[PDB]
Formats: structure tokens, C-alpha cells, sequence
């Protein structure tokens, strides 16, 4: 059933016209979104921070040596967002969601985005039960 | 703008020379 | 006031002059005439010296550089628009513009006559039916009723199939992304069952 | 579609320029954005030349494409206002959030309007008994009047509102308006189900008969939203005021994220910053959201704005701003907050236009002037008392010490609306009782009790009772321990039959995460 809904999806290109600072600027991404999680050709992804007239700015989510001018930033079409879920339990992931433990991939997760407005007025009650954090100055 | 569509600017795509064979017979002496 | 409108959208302060260059040669019918024109001033730049010293060198006065772009362009049939705009860009110094007006008037030009310049990729060289296989395969991907100019590659590290570089997006149909797509899906559907 | 329709044309953060063919939108006009995720509403701020405005977004702007179709609405932000607004929660777009049904608008007004003329003006002190001692003493509030609480990150600005709230807006007789401008959802939750349970907010069939409007604008909201709330809440105060002609109360709290989201939205406007870091048009953009919350010939508008001083810093630009806009200011300081006096009002750095012998009386006024002579020859006292000792002061210095720390305790109270966190019961003091006993305490006639004595307390009365009360405490030594404990007689069962009541409970093996998560 996979083989048979299978839609090649029309990768939306985009070069670099100038990277250092942390910031990348990407000529290109005519569509892509404010916040979207665009990902470079060195494997370094990025986020598009402010979309501009004439480029877009990126910041970039890791190491900004490896982007040259030229090189190409394909977006992935989604805000930007990290695997939540029961398989992130017991795992050290750095601040994009990637496990850095070496204990393989996050099986049995999902991803969610990272910027979620928080929960309104009618949606709070009132704290009721105890945390308890084990110091005996602070629960007492 | 871009740097790739400006780059083929440097190929001659004039397909007509109405204009090119016409200012360097009034070029010269406009400058001098 | 009332002129046509652009057939897209525009960066600012030379595609602006490239949009208007349309908007009133669209009202004249005169879009492939001042293309035209366009082009043999850029290879006009490319002859004389002493034509792009007058978009580059800061010391020529604004009254030689206004009188020597009128002075050559009373004659030669050039079109009342160029002749027009190139006595408004040499009164401001923004005659090195120009390079800049050309590849923002092409891209309005080529969404007035709805080409779109694309490139495939493929393993092995084309026939003529697969051709047309492949001419509405690819015309899914653009937007309206756009007459698709392809280039014809070959890369024969792609195993069958096609790829389109549009210079805008990619689509990928060939099979080497097939399997190796088609093998991180099995690979990562039996690291869940 | 084409004309009255323009496409966004790059997104700054909350700062979205749209791009219009033709015919243009007014400055503060709202837009709308088509197919967001949520409804985003832009609204106008700056005409940027070519075809392009410049707007601020009212929600995220998370998720918009520079092609994204942009509708005018052709005017501002409108909001409903009315007396079917009162009992409901709106955000700054008017929008209801508290899940109760669409909002029965008597009107549909702009948020944006000018001040009311110089002819429109009232010039009318009349006083408003709060039952806080330090503020009908020393800076009394004008009934009609706009009143500043200042102060910086738990001071306690909430709880002097909320006290404030539940004095003067349970024996008011008008409408009240809550902005909530920039606080915590926490906070506006829990003045949501306060308010349902004093019957000031009732719900479904009986809601017309309440007494407050909530909007709020809280600190999890993007920079275009609280920079607009308060506007908001002002206009539903001021169809109150213009319209229906009565006296309402405005309760804005922290109006300095009004200050501050402005601060944030204009670092992306393009623009030089002035001093500290803010804004150029700082001192304007206060003055006039400020100027609109006023006292007319046609009703009131008793306005308490609580306003957060950054890093207690008083000389910064938005909150030495706002002193300017307020007829009674209330400065609260972290110290005398750290000395456990609350509320933590600094009594010489608050003032009020109605400490004036012409307004409040003689004898008032002059008990304020006495108090505060105290407390600053006491201030002025604070060196040597610290370096060389309390034992080098003359006797008549050391009086005005002695006095000084009885009037200091004395000007501290227990709140009821604290006495959940605190367990002291809430005193509400009268006028006359706290003139009364500061000039008790100015005169003389109370040296003879102890400090603590007058340590959060109601009035005269209950100093000499906590007096007597705390010294029957060092006489508090009883006999024999009175046990009747020992071995009492199948009253205190044995520990197996307590264990034997408990009840088992289910341990769910081994928290069962899995299983559910697909579920989905
Ligand atoms: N009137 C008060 N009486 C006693 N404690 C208070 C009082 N006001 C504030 N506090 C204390 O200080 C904290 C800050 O109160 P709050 O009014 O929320 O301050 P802010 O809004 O300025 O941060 C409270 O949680 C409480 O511990
Ligand atoms: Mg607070």
C-alpha cells in the first residue's frame, strides 16, 4: 500500500547567498513558512527566521562552517518541530530532538512542534495535588 | 536580481543589430 | 493609472523599474520590441569602453552623461520607450542598473508567454513517445497552462526515470531515490514491528 | 479579489509587510490573512512607500508564506462593547475565550480612538476609601481619578489589585473592566473563578446580571497582541463611559507590557532606538492609550494600573513615563518588602493630588504630613544608626526612631484576599480609624506598647489587644502539660487495626505508555 501512494514530493531548492554570523541569507524558498524548519545540503538544518523581500534569513542549528555560498537549503515543510512521545523516555537528545546517546533512532515517537501556544484562560483549573521533590526545605 | 539568471548575460542574445552597429557610427563623436 | 498588470511579483528598486519597463511596453505591444532593445545595450556595454564609463566612473559630470545618451540615441528607430528610460537612468547614474533591469524584465517576459525553463535528468537518452510520456508527467508540476521548454540530460547513476530542475524546486522520479526511499521505509518499518 | 486584496510581502517576526496592488489600507486599519492556522488578524502600522504597508500580526505569525492572499477590512480593529460583554472573557481582537457562546454585542466598536477634548474634562476630588491604611493615609485615591501601583517582580502589585478589586469593586455599583495586560494565565484563571464564585461573573441564563468584563492579554501572547489589549479593555470602558454614562473601574494589570510590547514590535519596524533600549515613540504611545482613560462630564473611569519597574530601577523610561499619566501613584519597594511589611508601599515615595488640606480635611492631612516627617527623619537616620549604633542618638532622635518603627509596623495590614497564603484574617480599616490612631501614634499616647504590637493589624483597637495578647504570652506557662493522652481507653486503636482500614491500592505495571500512544 505504500508502493501503491507513492508521490515523489517536489523538493523546493534554494541557494545560499551569504552565510557567517550564525545566519545564514538563502536566495530562494518562494514558498517556504516564517519559523519552518529548512535543512541544508551538508545535513545541518536551520530555521527560516525572517522571510524577506529578496532572501530569507536562516538561523542555523548547528555548526556554520560547513554552509558555503552556493550551497543549497531544501525545506522540509513543517515548523519546526522535534519527535514527543513515550519514546523519548530515557534518552539524551540535544536541543533538536536527535539522540546523541548512540542508542539508535527514537523508535515509537511522534513530532510536534516546538512553538505551541500555551493553554488559555478556560483551559487551566487550579493546582490542587502536591509535587513532592524529596528536600524536606522546600516541602515543608 | 539572482546571481544564476545574471550570469548568462555574458552570452551575446541580442538576435538583431539595429542598435549596436548604430551607436559606435555616434558614440565618438558624441564623447569627443 | 490604468496599466496592465505584471505577471508576477517583484523584488524592489530595479525590478520595479523592470516591472514598470513592461507595464508601459505591454500597454505599446512592444514587450519582444524593447527585449530586444535591452539586449544590444548589454552587448553595447560589452564593445565600448567609453559607453560603460559613464555607468561606472564617478567623475563624469550628470549633464555629460544626460547629453551623450540623448545624443546617440536621437536616431536608429530605437523604441520611444528605451529611449525614455535610459534619459531617466542617466539622470540619476543609474545606468549600471541596467544588467540588473534585463534579468528582471526576462523572467517577466518569460511568465507573459507562460515558459518555464526546466531540466531532466535521465539514464538513458529519450524517445519520441517517452518524451510525451514525460511532457505530461511534468506538466502536473506547473502552475496554469505553461509551455514547458525541457533540456535533456544524462546521468547514468540514476537507474531509469527522470528528475526535473525547474532552478526554483526539484522532482525526483527516478528510481534510484525509488528503492532507496522505498528501502528506509522497510528499514524503519520493521524498527517498530 | 485583485483591488481590496494584497499579498504578504516578507514577515519580520510579528512585523508583516503586505503588498498592495492599489487603494491601500488606512494606518491602523485591521487585515485579515487567508488560511492560517488560527485567524490572524494584521493591523496597519506604517505605510512603507511602495504599495507596501507595514503591520503588526495579533496572533503568530508562525506559518506565512510571502505570497499569502491578505483581505482589508476597511477599517480598525473592531471589538464588541456593550452590557452583553459584561460576565464573558475577550481577547484583543474581541474574540470570546471563555467558551460561553458567541458575545451579544450592543455595539461593535473601533479600539482606536482620539482622547476626550479639553471641554470634556472633570475636575472633581472626591475621595475613594480603599480600607488600606497606607493609602487612605498617605496617598489617597481619587474617586474618578487614575491611580498607579509601581513596583518591580513580586513586590506584591497583584495582591495590592486584588485587594483593591475586592474593596472597592464589591461596593461600587458600576461595571468593572479587568485588562489583563501582559500577566500570567495562571493569574487571570484564577480571577476568572474568583469572580464566578462572588457572583460578580455568572454564567449561562442569569449572566447579564454581572458586574465585570474580562480581557485579557496574557504573557504567553505574541508582541502585536499585548501591545493592544489594553486598548481593548479600554474601549469596552469607554462604551461604558460615552455611552451607557456611568462610573466604571478599570483595573489594568501591568501596563507596562503595553510599554514593553510596543518595545519589542519596534526594534522590528525599523527604526533608531531611543534610551534604555525602547522605543523612539515611548513617551506618545503611553500618553495616548493613557489619555483616553479618563473621568468626562459624561461618567467616570476610576482607573488602577498596576505598573512593573524594571529591575527596580524607577528612572527607567516606562515607568518614569507613566508617573506623569496617574493622580494618586503607589510606589511599592522591595525592601520594606524584605522587612515583612505588606503591603509594601514606600510612604515617601507615594503621592497623591488628594493629600491637599483643601480635599481631605485638616486633621487628615496634617497626620499624613506628620507620619511622613517621621519616616523621613528616620530615613535621614539610617547611616549612623547603621555604623555607629541606636545607643549614640540624642533622646529626641531616639524617640523619632522608636515612633518611626511603630508607624512602619502600623502602616502594614493583612489583606483578605492574602489570607489564604498567610492565615491572618483581612482588616478592612476605615478612614476615621486610621486617622484616629496615627495620631494616636503621632501625639504620644501609645510609647508604651511594644513594635510587633502594631505589626499586621486593623486599627487601634487590635494593637492594644495584640499587646495584651502577646503579653499574656510570656505569662503562657501552664502545669502538669494537661496529657489526657495516656492510655485512653478504646479511643486510640492499635497500629494493625489502623494498617487494617488502609486501603490497597492497584500499581499499573510498568506505567503502560506504550499501549496508548498507538492508540492514535
Ligand atoms: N499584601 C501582601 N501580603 C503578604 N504577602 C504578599 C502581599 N503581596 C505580595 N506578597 C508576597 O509577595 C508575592 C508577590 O505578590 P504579587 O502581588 O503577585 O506580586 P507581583 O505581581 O508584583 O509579582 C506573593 O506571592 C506573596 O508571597
Ligand atoms: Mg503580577
Amino acid at each position: 500500500e505504500w508502493e501503491k501512494s507513492y508521490q515523489p514530493p517536489v523538493i523546493h531548492l534554494g541557494r545560499v547567498l551569504s552565510v557567517g554570523d550564525g545566519i545564514a541569507r538563502v536566495y530562494g524558498l518562494k514558498s517556504v513558512q516564517a519559523g519552518e524548519l529548512v535543512c541544508f545540503d551538508s545535513g545541518v538544518k536551520g530555521m527560516a527566521l525572517n522571510l524577506q523581500a529578496d532572501h530569507v534569513g536562516v538561523v542555523v542549528f548547528g555548526n556554520d562552517s560547513v554552509i558555503h555560498q552556493g550551497d543549497l537549503v531544501y525545506r522540509t515543510g513543517q515548523i519546526v518541530n522535534v519527535p514527543i512521545g513515550p519514546g523519548t523516555l530515557g534518552r539524551v537528545t540535544d536541543g533538536l530532538g536527535q539522540p546523541i546517546d548512540g542508542k539508535g533512532p527514537l523508535t515509537n515517537v511522534r513530532s510536534s512542534l516546538v512553538e505551541v501556544k500555551a493553554p488559555g484562560i478556560i483551559a487551566r483549573q487550579s493546582v490542587r495535588e502536591p509535587l513532592f521533590t524529596g528536600v524536606k526545605a522546600v516541602d515543608a | 536580481a539572482d546571481a544564476k539568471a545574471l550570469d548568462e548575460l555574458r552570452k551575446p542574445k541580442f538576435s538583431s543589430k539595429y542598435l549596436i552597429q548604430h551607436v559606435s557610427q555616434k558614440l565618438i563623436p558624441a564623447v569627443k | 493609472l490604468k496599466l496592465p498588470t505584471a505577471p508576477l511579483q517583484l523584488s524592489g528598486t530595479s525590478a520595479q523599474i523592470a516591472t514598470l519597463l513592461w507595464q508601459v511596453a505591454a500597454k505599446e505591444n512592444q514587450l519582444d520590441k524593447v527585449q530586444d532593445e535591452l539586449y544590444q545595450f548589454i552587448e553595447l556595454f560589452k564593445q565600448h569602453s567609453e559607453l560603460r564609463r559613464l555607468a561606472t566612473d564617478p567623475f563624469v559630470p550628470t549633464l555629460v552623461r544626460t547629453k551623450i545618451i540623448s545624443s546617440v540615441l536621437k536616431d536608429s528607430g530605437a523604441s520611444e520607450i528605451t529611449k525614455k528610460l535610459f534619459e531617466a537612468l542617466a539622470d540619476e547614474g543609474a545606468l549600471s542598473a541596467l544588467l540588473e533591469v534585463t534579468v528582471n524584465y526576462e523572467e517577466l517576459m518569460l511568465a507573459h508567454k507562460k515558459e518555464v525553463y526546466c531540466t531532466v535528468i535521465t539514464a538513458e537518452p529519450l524517445d519520441k513517445l517517452e518524451r510525451v510520456e514525460l511532457t505530461k508527467k511534468a506538466e502536473k508540476f506547473v502552475d496554469a497552462g505553461f509551455k514547458l521548454v525541457m533540456q535533456e540530460k544524462i546521468d547514468k547513476k540514476l537507474l531509469g526515470g527522470f528528475v526535473i530542475e525547474f532552478s526554483d524546486r526539484r522532482v525526483d522520479m527516478s528510481t534510484a531515490k525509488k528503492v532507496e526511499e522505498f528501502n528506509n521505509f522497510v528499514n524503519k518499518l520493521v524498527l517498530s514491528i | 479579489p485583485a483591488i481590496d486584496a494584497g499579498y504578504v510581502s516578507q514577515v519580520i517576526g510579528p512585523v508583516v509587510d503586505v503588498r498592495f496592488d492599489g487603494e491601500l489600507p488606512s494606518i491602523l486599519s485591521s487585515l485579515e490573512v487567508e488560511g492560517h492556522s488560527v485567524r490572524l488578524v494584521l493591523e496597519v502600522a506604517q505605510h512603507m512607500g511602495d504599495n507596501t504597508v507595514r503591520c503588526i500580526a495579533m496572533d503568530s505569525t508562525d506559518g506565512l508564506v510571502r505570497g499569502q492572499k491578505v483581505v482589508d477590512t476597511g477599517s480598525p480593529i473592531k471589538v464588541p462593547v456593550g452590557r452583553g460583554t459584561l460576565g464573558r472573557i475577550m481577547n484583543v481582537i474581541g474574540e470570546p475565550v471563555d467558551e460561553q457562546g458567541p458575545i451579544d454585542a450592543a455595539d461593535i466598536w473601533s479600539i482606536h480612538r482620539e482622547a476626550p477634548e479639553f471641554t470634556e474634562q472633570s475636575t472633581e476630588q472626591e475621595i475613594l476609601v480603599t480600607g488600606i491604611k497606607v493609602v487612605d493615609l498617605l496617598a489617597p485615591y481619587q474617586r474618578g481619578g487614575k491611580i498607579g501601583l509601581f513596583g518591580g517582580a513580586g513586590v506584591g502589585k497583584t495582591v495590592l489589585i486584588m485587594e483593591l478589586i475586592n474593596n472597592v469593586a464589591k461596593a461600587h455599583g458600576g461595571f468593572s473592566v479587568f485588562a489583563g495586560v501582559g500577566e500570567r494565565t495562571r493569574e487571570g484563571n484564577d480571577l476568572y473563578r474568583e469572580m464566578i464564585e462572588s457572583g460578580v461573573i455568572k454564567l449561562g441564563a442569569e449572566r447579564g446580571n454581572s458586574k465585570c468584563t474580562l480581557v485579557y492579554g496574557q504573557m504567553n501572547e505574541p508582541p502585536g497582541a499585548r501591545a493592544r489589549v489594553a486598548l481593548t479593555g479600554l474601549t469596552v470602558a469607554e462604551y461604558f463611559r460615552d455611552i451607557e454614562g456611568q462610573d466604571v473601574l478599570l483595573f489594568v494589570d501591568n501596563i507596562f507590557r503595553f510599554t514593553q510590547a510596543n518595545s519589542e514590535v519596534s526594534a522590528l519596524l525599523g527604526r533608531i532606538p531611543s534610551a534604555v533600549g525602547y522605543q523612539p515613540t515611548l513617551a506618545t504611545d503611553l500618553g495616548g492609550l493613557q489619555e483616553r482613560i479618563t473621568t468626562t462630564t459624561k461618567g467616570s473611569i476610576t482607573s488602577v494600573q498596576a505598573v512593573y519597574v524594571p529591575a527596580d530601577d524607577l528612572t527607567d523610561p516606562a515607568p518614569a513615563t507613566t508617573f506623569a499619566h496617574l493622580d494618586a501613584t503607589t510606589v511599592l519597594s522591595r525592601s520594606i518588602a524584605e522587612l515583612g511589611i505588606y503591603p509594601a508601599v514606600d510612604p515617601l515615595d507615594s503621592t497623591s493630588r488628594m493629600l491637599n488640606p483643601n480635599v481631605i480635611g485638616a486633621e487628615h492631612y496634617n497626620v499624613a504630613r506628620g507620619v511622613q516627617k517621621v519616616l523621613q527623619d528616620y530615613k535621614n537616620l539610617q547611616d549612623i544608626i547603621a555604623i555607629l549604633g541606636m545607643d549614640e542618638l540624642s533622646e529626641e532622635d531616639k524617640l523619632t526612631v522608636a515612633r518611626a518603627r511603630k508607624i512602619q509596623r502600623f502602616l502594614s495590614q493583612p489583606f483578605q484576599v492574602a489570607e489564604v497564603f498567610t492565615g491572618t484574617p483581612g482588616k478592612y480599616v476605615d478612614l476615621a480609624d486610621t486617622i484616629s490612631g496615627f495620631q494616636g501614634v503621632l501625639t504620644g499616647k501609645y510609647d508604651d506598647l511594644p513594635e510587633m504590637a502594631f505589626y499586621m493589624v486593623g486599627d487601634i483597637k487590635e494593637v492594644k489587644e495584640k499587646a495584651d495578647k502577646m503579653a499574656k504570652d510570656i505569662a503562657s506557662r501552664k502545669e502538669a502539660d494537661n496529657k489526657k493522652v495516656s492510655e485512653e481507653l478504646k479511643d486510640i486503636p492499635s497500629l494493625d487495626k489502623l494498617v487494617s482500614e488502609i486501603k490497597e491500592v492497584v500499581i499499573e505495571e510498568d506505567d503502560g505508555l506504550e499501549e496508548d500512544f498507538k492508540a492514535e
